[PDB]
């Protein structure tokens, strides 16, 4: 499932902001 | 809402109510529609014409709108007073006992602290001036302080004190002990639809308040929503908030939550906040954001791609609301149409939402965080405790003289 792909990706953590 | 039922504007003529009544009743008259729901819609249209055609019944139905307008006009007068004369230098670092770190960022950290006189607990945001100048975030951190001190709304965290020293800028906000929505969401997996809707309604109300002040928030995401002791949202982190009457251009925020027109070079307005509401409701109900990938530009391609995949457990009303919030075309996006936020408040997915009650916080939270005192920081994650250095020389005095 996409939710399975989510935790299978390590990127379930706190998101960094961007400021270009 | 009777005007929505009839497809009408609040300022509709008596004639325009009469024809809209004939127009809508035809599309649901049993002679022309025996589909499921046609009969209840036919009743609702008759009800709407009856209220709206009677001047006395209409005048008091119109009071709901008029109270919102009056509340916002007063909120503006109050905001503009503080906006014109912001509070500066209303405390000093030594007045506070630094406990532990509650969260971090490129800029600095938020610390649990306690006032040495009154014993009250606060969250002190510490920003290092040099780093802020280095990351070219000067105006942003001036926006944040000036905006946070001037606003006042049940779901916005209160700025209590602010001040600077030679090295740092300091923002002492009310302490919210329930932790970030992000932790609870990742731990629980996902919220049920009525659970996501409870949080979403508070955001809708806060954006209505913020946009009436010409403020764009620009960092909606679960990391930025704190849960208070009664389970209600407190929005923190206004480092990208900006007062914008026309359009603005900066590419800032969090990649997952960026509207297309933020990524694209063209300018944008407050409508980006409604797109991000769509992302937030999706992440809340699904347990993951609708555009994730390793590289930001990959996230950007999915965002502008105009395609969204919904989980099976998403209700029809939720998908229809999300299709209108996650609308790449600015002239079709909910929140950004002629009727503004009311298109969102009148949407079927919100039909059970008692807006006044949410605002008053009379609704029972579906989640109250596990508490153990005015300093049980267990609902926050633990971070490395660096110490706070204050130079002997004032760094960046000119850049921050208005802080
Ligand atoms: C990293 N960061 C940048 N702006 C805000 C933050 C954070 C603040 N947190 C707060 N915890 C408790 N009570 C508060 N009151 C105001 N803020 C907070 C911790 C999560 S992150």
């Amino acid at each position: 499932t996409t939710y399975a792909d989510f935790i299978a990706s390590g990127r379930t953590g706190r998101r960094n902001a961007i400021h270009d | 809402d009777y005007y929505q039922t009839l497809g009408l504007a609040r300022g509709a003529s008596d004639e325009e109510i009469k024809r809209a009544y004939r127009r809508q009743a035809l599309r649901y008259h049993p002679d022309k529609n025996k589909e499921p729901g046609a009969e209840e819609k036919f009743k609702e249209i008759a009800e709407a014409y009856d209220v709206l055609s009677d001047p006395r019944k209409r005048e008091i139905f119109d009071r709901y709108g008029e109270e919102v307008k009056e509340f916002l006009a007063k909120a503006k007068e109050d905001f503009l007073k503080k906006w014109e004369s912001p509070a500066q230098n209303t405390a000093h670092l030594d007045q506070f006992e630094r406990i532990k770190t509650l969260g971090t960022g490129s800029f600095g950290r938020v610390m649990l602290v306690k006032h040495k006189e009154t014993g009250n607990h606060y969250a002190m945001k510490i920003l290092d001036k040099q780093k802020v100048v280095k990351l070219k975030q000067i105006e942003h951190t001036l926006n944040e302080k000036r905006i946070l001190q001037a606003v006042n709304f049940p779901f916005l965290v209160k700025l209590e004190f602010s001040f600077k020293d030679n090295s740092n800028l300091y923002m002492v906000m009310e302490y919210v002990p329930g932790g970030e929505m992000f932790s609870h969401l990742r731990r629980i997996g996902r919220f049920s639809e009525p659970h996501a809707r409870f949080y979403a309604a508070q955001i809708v109300l806060t954006f209505e308040y913020l946009h009436s002040l010409d403020l764009i928030y620009r960092d909606l995401k679960p990391e930025n929503l704190l849960i208070d002791q009664q389970g209600y949202i407190q929005v923190t982190d206004f480092g990208f908030a900006k007062r914008v009457k026309g359009r603005t251009w900066t590419l800032c925020g969090t990649p997952e939550y960026l509207a297309p027109e933020i990524i694209l070079s063209k300018g944008y307005n407050k409508a980006v906040d409604w797109w991000a509401l769509g992302v937030l409701i999706y992440e809340m109900a699904a347990g993951y954001p609708p555009f994730f990938a390793d590289q930001p530009i990959q996230i950007y391609e999915k965002i502008v791609s105009g395609k969204v995949r919904f989980p099976s457990h998403f209700s029809s009303d939720l998908k229809d609301l999300l299709r209108n919030l996650l609308q790449v075309d600015l002239t079709k996006r909910f929140g950004n149409l002629k009727n503004g936020v009311n298109d969102i408040k009148n949407h079927k997915w919100f039909a059970t939402t008692d807006w006044i009650a949410i605002y008053q916080r009379k609704v029972e939270a579906p989640f109250i965080p596990k508490f153990k005192g005015p300093g049980d920081t267990s609902n926050f994650d633990d971070y490395e405790e660096e110490e706070i250095r204050v130079s002997i020389n004032e760094k960046c005095g000119k850049e921050f003289s208005e802080f």
